[PDB]
């Protein structure tokens, strides 16, 4: 078994704990309670190979903006999480890229850049946009609803294959 | 360099680290030793968070601080004094300018604003996973609600508004799938008609999925709380361990109504039928990765009552010999071939917890709960964070839910079983072997003739699904 | 080339049968453990001057799990049979683990031991004169432990060997 260690970022309320928990639980949490830092552990089969994911779900609200170099340090991919009805939020994902390529000092760290709440009708945020984004980044872009389970395994599962052939 | 910390005359946890207060195993630290002061202080560290140091310590910290201690610690590691102004900071307020507080603001962001989050991250973690302490002494859970309720500033407003409401939830307290579940299985019993219930009645794979959702549910229920301590062992079990207990004797139960279906089949054609059925069975347990299940099984096929049932053995099919030669194995060395399985296949599965209780058990037995260093007595987290390792492992495969669809009648008809009647254990598995006794006297006693004792055709439907339309 | 000997623990839970096993394979001189490692339950030894390797089963904390005994008992040449010389109820249970085993093993005479273990301080209630009466009775050697001192505990595994032996 391969243990694989997978960091969900991204700004606060855009549904990493939600993604996280489906997952995990196969479970939907509605409610919003801003994490400070969660640790999870899956096993689980990927292209029939048995690994065990370690996936650290952290805070996405500005006052713990200082606390981040912790973990990027010991992730070895990154789930990259905004909200498709979020303008603001996409518009933050560029500094968590930014910031792990510094901390990890490394300018190819496994990454996804995911689109969270597609269930939702009221996109503000087009997936061109955000296509043509993770292009630039060499990664891919999967849309995810933590509430339906569209694309959730998919977003995950694409991360490790990332950090296998890394 | 680095940021200066209160003296440790009014704040106890700037302490230097010394060997005579913390041991390190030899990128962040694993602590080997220390004293309870040094544990909290790298619980909620200012240099990097670890969340399963936090789970760790929350699931074993019983064994060397009470809860209400621990609580008043917390809030004395909460409470961080600021630093007084510098030498540049009063020239100039006494030339009437604002002063830079550098120092100032650089402790805030890097020392008190972290730690306080961490002390609040445990917290947090404490009423979400750890809430039977507060369910057992409501004193407690008044003193954090009021710590909670009372901490000011906007730092940390929304994390403290959140756990108030966190805390109110857990006061007064659903799943989706990839797919649809298949279709429940009926043979000669038909739904609604409980009374001819049995075990060549049910369908052979709607049996091993409905015990397989029993025994899964049974799973998931057991809690980290009755297993630290090794409690389930202790005078208080039945208080401490109540849903480890009950999910025991399930299996207990299970085992025994295998024996009793097989040595209360008299006639040999037919006890042949039942085995033949119960291996059926295991071979969906199998496939269904319910482990538990199996066992439940190959104990019952190695039982004195059943396992000298020679003639009935030479009637069964020789690749029913191999599915369950498959099944003992895996129990075989100490269960090596069961490990390597468990940590090789995709869940949601069963697991069995009996291995998972027997070292438990010799961790706790086998390692002191203190070390003793430099006339000091340190509290030994190494054999601390061993247990919380395999709780840990527990809780792991304690997530994945089976996407199977319940039959209330079945479900019913297994968590009512009661093989042993009225009878006490012993009263009850000497009447078993007897019974084996009975129908295969042992050499060389002549081998009896029984009547037949089941009025409804014998032929399994098989254990490979259907699907109609 | 050396002979294995597969032994079996046997008694009432919750009082210290576990520390029978964990004090013999122990580093003897260093008060720690970890069950989960990959023969923490098999020992290398010379008893009378010819080495045998002792491999151990003890499946303490699964005394709940009762209709799997004969499973496990199945697996044994030799069982140590454990109670604690501070509790009656586990000496009297000592009559019905060996009519399992007879059973199991299909045998009368069956090697095994009886093991008086101390767990603690507090009052011992089975005097030791009790349970050399019920070791004579049955024809098997009788053994007394310390679960803290390591005292008799080699004494109990090698004193079953040789019942092995002597068979
Ligand atoms: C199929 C079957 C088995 C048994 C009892 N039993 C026997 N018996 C062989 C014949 N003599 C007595 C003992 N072998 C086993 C095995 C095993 C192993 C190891 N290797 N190959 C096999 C098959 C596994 C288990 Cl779990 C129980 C076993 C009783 C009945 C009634 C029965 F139908
Ligand atoms: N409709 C819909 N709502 C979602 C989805 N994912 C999350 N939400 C909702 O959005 C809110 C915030 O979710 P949460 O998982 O807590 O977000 P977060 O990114 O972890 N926040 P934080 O950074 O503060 O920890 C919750 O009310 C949650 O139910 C989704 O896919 N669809
Ligand atoms: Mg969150
Ligand atoms: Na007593």
């Amino acid at each position: 078994m391969t243990e694989y260690k997978l960091v969900v970022v991204g700004a606060g309320g855009v549904g990493k704990s939600a993604l996280t928990i489906q997952l995990i639980q196969n479970h939907f949490v509605d409610e919003y309670d801003p994490t400070i830092e969660d640790s999870y552990r899956k096993q689980v089969v990927i292209d029939g190979e048995t690994c065990l994911l370690d996936i650290l779900d952290t805070a996405g609200q500005e006052e713990a903006s200082a606390m981040r170099d912790q973990y990027m340090r010991t992730g070895e991919g990154f789930l990259c999480v905004f909200a498709i009805n979020n303008t603001k939020s996409f518009e933050d994902i560029h500094q968590y890229r930014e910031q792990i390529k510094r901390v990890k000092d490394s300018d190819d760290v496994p990454m996804v850049l995911v689109g969270n709440k597609c269930d939702l009708a009221a996109r503000t945020v087009e997936s061109r946009q955000a296509q043509d984004l993770a292009r630039s980044y060499g990664i891919p872009y999967i849309e995810t609803s933590a509430k339906t389970r569209q694309g959730v395994e998919d977003a995950f599962y694409t991360l490790v294959r990332e950090i296998r052939q890394h | 360099g680095q940021m200066r910390l209160p003296s440790a005359d009014v704040y106890r946890f700037a302490e230097p680290d010394s060997e005579e207060n913390i041991i390190f195993e030899e990128g962040i630290p694993i602590i080997k030793a220390g004293t309870v002061i040094k544990l909290i202080e790298r619980l909620t560290y200012h240099m990097y968070a670890d969340p399963n140091f936090v789970r760790t310590f929350l699931t074993t910290y019983r064994s060397f601080c009470k809860p209400q201690e621990l609580l008043s610690l917390i809030i004395e590691r909460f409470e961080i004094p600021e630093p007084e102004p510098t030498e540049a900071d009063r020239i100039a307020i006494e030339n009437g300018d604002q002063p830079l507080s550098a120092e100032l603001k650089r402790f805030r962001k890097e020392y008190i604003q972290p730690v306080q989050l961490r002390v609040l991250n445990v917290c947090r973690h404490w009423v979400e996973h750890h809430f039977y302490d507060f369910e057992r002494d409501a004193y407690l859970l008044q003193r954090m609600e009021e710590f909670i309720g009372t901490v000011r500033g906007k730092a940390m407003k929304k994390w403290v508004e959140s756990i108030t409401k966190i805390i109110q939830r857990k006061k007064i307290a659903n799943i989706t799938f990839q797919s649809s579940p298949p279709t429940v299985e009926w043979h000669i019993s038909r739904p609604g008609h409980i009374e001819t219930f049995d075990l060549l009645t049910l369908h052979p794979i709607e049996i091993a999925r409905q015990l397989t959702l029993l025994e899964s549910d049974l799973y998931r229920a057991v809690q980290p709380s009755e297993l630290v301590g090794s409690v389930w062992t202790k005078e208080d079990k039945e208080i401490n361990s109540p849903n480890l207990l009950k999910m025991i004797r399930h299996t207990t139960n299970l085992t025994l109504w295998f024996e009793k279906c097989i040595v209360e089949t008299e006639n040999l054609e037919e006890r042949v039928a039942v085995v033949s059925r119960i291996i059926e069975i295991l071979q969906v347990f199998q496939e269904l990765n319910n482990f538990n299940g199996v066992l439940e099984v190959v104990s019952a096929m190695n039982s004195s009552p059943v396992y000298r049932l020679d003639h009935t053995f030479e009637q069964i099919p020789s690749r029913q010999k191999k599915i369950l030669e498959e099944a003992h194995e895996l129990s075989e060395d100490h269960y090596k071939k069961y490990l390597a399985k468990l940590r090789s296949i995709n869940p949601p599965c069963v697991p069995f917890f009996g291995i998972y209780l027997t070292n438990i058990l010799k961790t706790e037995e086998g390692n002191p709960e203190v070390l003793k260093r430099h006339g000091k007595e340190l509290i030994n987290f190494s054999k601390r964070r061993k247990v919380a390792e395999i709780t840990g492992e527990i809780q792991q495969y304690q997530n994945q839910p089976y996407c199977l669809r319940v039959e209330s009648d079945i479900k019913r008809f297994f968590e009512n079983l009661n093989p042993m009647g009225n009878s006490m254990e012993k009263e009850f598995t000497d009447y078993l072997f007897n019974k084996s006794l009975e129908i295969e006297p042992r050499n060389p006693k002549p081998l009896p003739r029984f009547p037949k004792k089941y009025s409804y055709p014998l032929k399994s439907p098989g254990v490979r699904p259907s699907n109609p339309r």
